[PDB]
């Protein structure tokens, strides 16, 4: 069918609360063979992983995080919730349910992705990518992922977009592959412990963020770049 | 620890034989104990030691010249034919079946556990050689499924007339 994710959550917090926040999956049994995780973005940063949970109960967690993050699951009502706590400023941002993909060949393959829900603080990454890159219209741009025996070089890279406003969307997968609909412009390869997206012909739509990521088998969880910001010059 | 009916596999789910239950994996995950599954590392080395590698095995360090890095099994158990069995079922042939630790006899025994259409049999010394039959006691709750023998066990299957989708195991 067509699986959808919605978030829903507080818009502010104060310090020390504990944030709630629950996604609901609709079209779809999210007792399925899939992973159910949430990651974050503070607002002016990459994204970070947080958690994901299993229709039997079994969860992931980012080790920086375990000690004061749950994830809960309640397949009854297809929808899965976030408990974060002891809530700092460091904690705002969007935050951002979606579907992972299980497996040696799945893990680290989110679609789709939550629109996201802001978490608003009030007063009281493993791989590495260039922060920014730019060009013309028409020319080639290279977007460089470099990362570590633990992920590249063992586990399948995948490739996220993020257009200003819009939840990140899968560009790339399995290294290489195009999902339907991205044009043959846009490339990706993967040697060693690195990896790199090509985008050909480049237009004033490509402006935005771009975030590789690969599951780590260190740290037991899928881990994203920075981001790249990609510029395109004598645009709006 | 005993893998009753009620117990929930994570990531995973149960089946049966004819004379115990047991937890399989979703996907290419593997156990890493009787209840728990988990992602696999496809690689040993310095940074996945200590991490899930096979079912009941985790990487570990071989120290020498030079020093390795391998998949070895669990406490407990030893690698047979790239395998890791209980150490009370060294080198134990059950013929149409496997062997398993007795919880009812709690002295760490190895008996034969056979495949669906099999039990023991007493004048085979307790092998899988006895034409047989084992009532299937799985629950089979998610909609439209329910207990099938494949492959010799009984495990959750799809009702008859649907199909099993590959991507997601849902029951279409």
């Amino acid at each position: 069918g067509q699986v959808q994710l919605q978030e829903s959550g507080p818009g502010l917090v104060k310090p020390s609360e504990t944030l709630s926040l629950t996604c609901t999956v609709s079209g779809f049994s999210i007792s399925s063979s899939y992973y159910w995780d949430w990651i974050r973005q503070p607002p002016g940063k990459g994204l970070e992983w947080i958690g994901n949970i299993h229709h039997t109960g079994a969860t992931y967690y980012n080790p920086s995080l375990k000690s004061r993050v749950t994830i809960s699951i309640d397949t009854a009502n297809n929808q899965f919730s976030l408990r974060l706590r002891s809530v700092t400023a460091a904690d705002a941002a969007v935050y951002y349910c979606a579907r992972g993909g299980m497996g040696t060949t799945k893990r680290g393959w989110f679609d789709p992705w939550g629109q996201g829900t802001l978490v608003t603080v009030s007063s009281g990454s493993v791989l590495t990518q260039p922060p920014s890159a730019s060009g013309t219209p028409g020319q080639r741009v290279t977007i460089s992922c470099s990362g570590s025996s633990s992920n590249i070089r063992v586990n399948y890279v995948y490739w996220y977009q993020q257009i200003p406003g819009t939840a990140p969307k899968l560009l790339i997968y399995r290294n290489d592959q195009r999902p339907s609909g991205v044009p043959d412009r846009f490339s990706a390869s993967k040697s060693g412990t690195s990896a790199s997206l090509a985008i050909s012909g480049l237009r004033s739509q490509d402006e935005a963020d771009y975030y590789c990521a690969a599951w780590d088998d260190s740290l037991t969880g899928p881990v994203f770049g920075g981001g790249t910001k990609l510029t395109v010059l004598g645009t709006k | 620890g005993k893998v009753t009916v009620d117990t929930v596999c994570k990531r995973g789910f149960l089946i049966q034989m004819s004379g115990h239950l047991e937890c399989k994996c979703e996907n290419d995950l593997v156990l890493v104990n009787e209840e728990t599954c988990e992602e696999k590392v496809l690689k040993c080395d310095e940074k996945t030691v200590n991490k899930p590698c096979g079912d009941f095995s985790k990487c570990i360090k071989i120290d020498g010249n030079p020093v390795s890095y391998a998949c070895k099994c669990n406490l407990g158990y030893d690698m047979v034919n790239n395998v890791c069995i209980p150490n009370e079922c060294k080198q134990v042939t059950c013929g149409n079946g496997k062997c398993i630790l007795d919880t009812s006899n709690p002295v760490k025994t190895g008996v034969c556990s056979c495949n669906i259409g099999k039990v023991p049999n007493v004048q085979d010394q307790n092998k899988c050689s006895k034409d047989g039959e084992t009532k299937c006691s799985l629950k089979c709750l998610k909609e439209q499924e329910t207990c099938k023998a494949v492959d010799g066990i009984y495990k959750c299957d799809c009702k008859d007339g649907f199909i099993i989708d590959q991507e997601s195991s849902i029951c279409t």
